[PDB]
């Protein structure tokens, strides 16, 4: 028994997107099928449910803009999303609803991102070590991945050779609608003048690959 | 609209501890309560329905009780795979079909570890573009509760900083925090001292790392 | 069963307009028909209601003496003769259809109805 | 002879909604002052008839349907409504000519630990026809594998129990509902009000 979701992606405000939920091990037309969404860094919220008899119900936040449907020959649930706003950005889950028994079968989820921001390559700025970056034999350094859209970005250190002590932080959305991220690493302070340190930032949506060399400071 | 609440929001415990998390309702919802477990990046998993009945396949250490306005989710012996976030869900509601709770994050407990603080001046490449981002880093600390205050010429700075926290590390069960202070190049050159003050349990007093513009 | 409102548009103060709400099924004769307005930004607000026989009607105080309700079950349509229109009346007017209640106060609540429509935008 | 309204309204026990009761009212005088004076009804709405003139009208035959549902589900006892009650338990027709009467019954159908003797149908492949009663208890097949009378995954009992506790909210509290159906055929009238014959 499984639910396979697809359809999510990037869309601009006022656009449309169709979600799909392929089912195996259960019959969609004979079950309460519901869509649940969870905003990033937030909780879960109900969206729509389709009865086994065809009755459809929607939350007030999506009524008139969303349309739930099913295809019996494909055993697949659908969620048509029109006139999308930024607040509709969430990971959408299709699930089999058993009422008082709960939601037992869940899908892996698909990501819906609604934003007017353009796809922009990241700007990588070096985070150089110094005495203010040292803690008695341990020196810290990193790279600042600023102003990129959309997610995600991948950061490796010295072509994937440096892994110990590396901390890549979760990205935060700024007031500009763009993402910023920092990846740091703690290295012995005795290696600043000998070992070279390079961060490898790759942003596939913008085809941007940057290798910035973090040189020490005063 | 019946309001659902959960307490606490965050909770630390060790393997083998008795874990009790509470979900409350503004009105009497009888036994129309379901408990779920969600791990980072995964879909919610049904644990208990009808506020007391265990779902097939769920270990017996999970227990549900309560009826009316107060409900409890109990894990008798905490296990390494139970460290996740737990939600409660009211069933057969109106107007919405079902309403979830705020959730409770169960995290691993360990000894108090003080944070190592590093402040990083802006790069000259970024200063050419007209922006200046100053980054403060808090590495390998516990508990997660810590305060990072940005000071510019000893003036407490608010409204121009953003924080990001890593999840609990797989090895030492610690956290890592980064605070980025962003301001224009013109504003950055009007001041001299940029300080980052950190208050934490493992620190006997707030530690401040500062730099002066122009080295 | 579908409810389609018509007869809306742009008008000025003092001038009049008549609204209509046709019903898809001939069952309209057994229900009570009411009118609501949802000014953009705000929520629904009661206007008027007519019973299935038309022997009893109730208006809101804001439109009492200015608006008039009538119905013709042969055409399955409600009528709202809107006179002395003021700029505040600018709203999407929706027609609701439900039961004939023993307590007339239930007509003031929108949740006491059963069918609703799409709405027609009136601008003064 | 007066019409038997106490046995329907003053009934000590009401039926489950999936197995709703129907009582045929015929050859009697019907005084609705029993319902007029009582200020306990939360819902009193009539279709094709005004609730105030019921003492002046006559009908060829009157049906009285009664059951217990939640307060949040009373709105589904109306023409053209949707929901678990309207689709799988009790469906009023779009041409319904009659009255719907409901009142709170938390004092009569709620138990401290929980009254679980009131049931509704939760699982059904298709929506009910108007005025249809489904008393089947066959195991519902939610997948492609047959159940063969055994409960399990994708194989569930079709009926569910209300949890009626006195500490429940008004939407979760039990409400007793009486549905009066009126027919006017080319036949002698059997149920008349006191104002008329
Ligand atoms: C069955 O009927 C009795 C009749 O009493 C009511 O009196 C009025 C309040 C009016 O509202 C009508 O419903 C009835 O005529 C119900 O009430 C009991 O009445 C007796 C006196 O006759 C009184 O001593 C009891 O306390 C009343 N009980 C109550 C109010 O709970 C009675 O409740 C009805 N039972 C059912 C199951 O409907």
């Amino acid at each position: 028994v499984q639910l396979v979701e697809s359809g999510g992606g990037l869309i601009q405000p006022g656009g449309s997107l169709r979600l799909s939920c392929a089912a195996s091990g259960l019959t969609v037309s004979s079950n309460y099928m519901s869509w649940v969404r969870q905003a990033p860094g937030k909780g879960l919220e109900w969206v729509s449910v389709i009865y086994s008899g065809g009755s459809t119900f929607y939350a007030d936040s999506v009524k008139g803009r969303f349309t739930i449907s099913r295809d019996n020959s494909k055993n697949t649930l659908y969620l048509q999303m029109n006139s999308l706003r930024a607040e509709d950005t969430a990971v959408y889950y299709c699930a089999r609803d058993l009422d008082v028994y709960g939601l037992d079968v869940w899908g892996q989820g698909t990501t819906v991102t609604v934003s007017s921001a353009s796809t922009k390559g990241p700007s990588v700025f070096p985070l150089a070590p110094s005495s203010k970056s040292t803690s008695g034999g341990t020196a810290a350094l990193g790279c600042l991945v600023k102003d990129y859209f959309p997610e995600p970005v991948t950061v490796s250190w010295n072509s994937g050779a440096l892994t110990s002590g590396v901390h890549t932080f979760p990205a935060v959305l700024q007031s500009s609608g763009l993402y910023s991220l920092s990846s740091v690493v703690t290295v012995p302070s005795s290696s600043l003048g000998t070992q070279t340190y390079i961060c490898n930032v790759n942003h596939k949506p913008s085809n941007t690959k940057v290798d910035k060399r973090v040189e020490p400071k005063s | 609209d019946i309001v659902m609440t959960q307490s606490p929001s965050f909770l630390s415990a060790s393997v083998g501890d008795r874990v009790t998390i509470t979900c409350r309702a503004s009105q009497g919802i009888s036994s129309y309560l379901a408990w779920y477990q969600q791990k980072p990046g995964k879909a919610p998993k049904l644990l208990i329905y009808a506020a007391s009945t265990l779902q097939s396949g769920v270990p017996s250490r999970f227990s549900g009780s309560g009826s009316g306005t107060e409900f409890t989710l109990t894990i008798s012996s905490l296990q390494p795979e139970d460290f996740a976030t737990y939600y409660c869900q009211q069933l057969n509601s109106y107007p919405p079909k079902f309403t979830f709770g705020p959730g409770t994050k169960v995290e691993i407990k360990r000894t108090v570890a003080a944070p190592s603080v590093f402040i990083f001046p802006p790069s000259d490449e970024q200063l050419k573009s007209g922006t200046a981002s100053v980054v403060c880093l808090l590495n390998n600390f516990y508990p997660r509760e810590a305060k990072v205050q940005w000071k510019v010429d000893n003036a407490l700075q608010s409204g121009n900083s953003q924080e990001s926290v890593t999840e609990q590390d797989s090895k030492d069960s610690t956290y890592s925090l980064s605070s980025t202070l962003t301001l224009s190049k013109a504003d950055y050159e009007k001041h001299k001292v940029y300080a980052c003050e950190v208050t934490h349990q493992g620190l006997s007093s707030p530690v401040t790392k500062s730099f002066n513009r122009g080295e | 069963v579908q409810l389609v409102e018509s007869g809306g548009g742009l008008v000025q103060a003092g001038e009049s307009l008549r609204l209509s709400c046709a019903a898809s099924k001939p069952t309209f004769r057994n229900f009570a028909a009411g009118w609501f307005r949802q000014t953009p930004g705000k929520d629904r607000e009661f206007v008027a209601v007519i019973e299935y026989d038309g022997d009893s009607a109730y208006y809101a105080d804001s439109v009492k003496g200015r608006f008039t309700i009538s119905r013709d079950n042969a055409k399955n349509t409600v009528y709202l003769q809107m006179n002395r229109l003021k700029p505040g009346d600018t709203a999407v007017y929706i027609c609701a259809i439900g039961g004939n209640h023993y307590d007339p106060s239930k007509y003031y609540t929108a949740d006491e109805y059963d069918y609703w429509g799409q709405g027609t935008q009136v601008t003064v | 002879n007066l019409c038997p309204f106490g046995e329907v309204f003053n009934a000590t026990r009401f039926a489950s909604v999936y197995a709703w009761n129907r009582k045929r009212i015929s050859n009697c005088v019907a005084d609705y002052s029993v319902l007029y004076n009582s200020a306990s009804f939360s819902t009193f709405k009539c279709y094709g008839v005004s609730p105030t003139k019921l003492n002046d009208l006559c009908f060829t035959n009157v049906y009285a349907d009664s059951f217990v549902i939640r307060g949040d589900e009373v709105r589904q006892i109306a023409p053209g409504q949707t929901g678990k009650i309207a689709d799988y338990n009790y469906k009023l027709p779009d041409d319904f000519t009659g009255c719907v009467i409901a009142w709170n019954s938390n004092n009569l159908d709620s138990k401290v630990g929980g009254n679980y003797n009131y049931l509704y149908r939760l699982f059904r492949k298709s929506n009910l026809k108007p005025f249809e009663r489904d008393i089947s208890t066959e195991i519902y097949q939610a997948g492609s594998t047959p159940c063969n009378g055994v409960e399990g995954f994708n194989c569930y009992f079709p009926l569910q129990s209300y949890g009626f506790q006195p500490t429940n909210g008004v939407g979760y509290q039990p409400y007793r509902v009486v549905v009066l159906s009126f027919e006017l055929l080319h036949a002698p009238a059997t149920v008349c009000g006191p104002k008329k014959s």
